């Protein structure tokens, strides 16, 4: 709750796992496990973390030029060169969800392009 | 071709 990170929490991570054989490892918000949530550092920094673990990070600065997203509703797809993955954002409602993930949109965008379908 | 694919796959999580 800084001035130095926005975070949001996610209802839902999704690993690509092709880049026996799962296509994907889907990871969610547990008592146990621990919240699901995507952190953007004002230095430009983006982590997924459950708990402690950190299940994405890396870099938005010149991401330009090897990451692309797309959002569709209340989802973003992520994909860098290989590696994917897809996050849909959490609330009561569709409408907080979209709300959520719009607001993210929003930082994302001052990094890189967000495009539509 | 396989983005592409993804993007539109994407709707598995969707209502």
């Amino acid at each position: 709750a800084m001035g130095e990170v926005s975070q949001w929490s996610l209802k839902r991570y999704g690993r690509f796992m092709l880049l026996g054989s799962p296509t994907w490892k889907v990871f969610e918000s547990s008592e146990e496990s621990g919240s699901l949530v995507l952190t953007i550092v004002v230095s430009g920094h983006f982590f997924i973390s459950q708990g402690q673990t950190l299940l994405e990070g890396f870099s938005l600065i010149g991401s330009k030029n090897w990451l692309k997203i797309v959002r569709r509703m209340d989802c973003l797809l992520f994909g860098t060169t290989s590696r994917m993955f897809r996050v849909q954002f959490s609330g009561e409602s569709k409408e907080e969800a979209l709300e959520r993930c719009c607001g993210c949109v929003q930082t994302l965008a001052q990094y890189v392009t967000v495009q539509e379908p | 071709d396989l983005w592409l694919q993804e993007v539109s796959n994407l709707s598995e999580w969707l209502n």
